[PDB]
């Protein structure tokens, strides 16, 4: 309901659960979505830490 | 090396062979000079 | 394929004493030569078939 | 025979055949490790992301 503002970000920690991605890559309600060092197509069959 | 497409090959003589060719020169400078 | 890490080769069980901290190992040649199983915590050898 | 037994560098010329052909093949396997400019040296990894 309520974002942070640009001089004090917030910064989420996502961790120790089983992420999709394909709910987002494939969301018509991004107008942006760019990806560095990898691609959205192969991020929803990659681990992180 | 080897699992990166790297190998050797043996030699073609082997070493009682190389030493065997060793015994015949040895014997015959001895015995006919 | 090891959480994200893919390739091909051989498993079997090592005999290589990990430390809790460590999932895998690495060759010379920068390849993982011993993973350590997700699941059952199991450390394997990887040999190129 | 009690020279040569009692005189570890007598066959260093022998021996220098034989370290200089490891040198070069480690050597060679050691740029396995190297990234050129990528943004890994593991080929697995680039075809994965
Ligand atoms: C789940 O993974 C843990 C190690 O992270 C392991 O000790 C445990 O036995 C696993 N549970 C099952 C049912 O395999």
């Amino acid at each position: 309901t309520r974002f942070a503002s640009v001089y004090a970000w917030n910064r989420k920690r996502i961790s120790n659960c089983v992420a999709d991605y394909s709910v987002l890559y494939n969301s018509a309600s991004f107008s942006t979505f760019k990806c560095y060092g990898v691609c959205p197509t192969k991020l929803n069959d990659l681990c992180f830490t | 090396q080897k699992f990166n497409g790297l190998t050797v090959l043996p030699p073609l003589l082997t070493d009682e062979m190389i030493a065997q060719y060793t015994s015949a020169l040895l014997a015959g400078t001895i015995t006919s000079g | 394929n090891f959480n994200g890490l893919t390739g091909t080769g051989v498993l079997t069980e090592s005999n290589k004493k990990f430390l809790p901290f460590q999932q895998f190992g690495r060759d010379i040649a920068d390849t993982t030569d011993a993973v350590r199983d997700p699941q059952t915590l199991e450390i394997l050898d990887i040999t190129p078939c | 025979q009690d020279s040569l037994s009692s005189t570890p560098s007598a066959l260093g010329k022998l021996q220098d055949v034989v370290n200089q052909n490891a040198q070069a093949l480690n050597t060679l396997v050691k740029q396995l490790s190297s990234n050129f400019g990528a943004i890994s040296s593991v080929l697995n990894d680039i075809l994965s992301r």
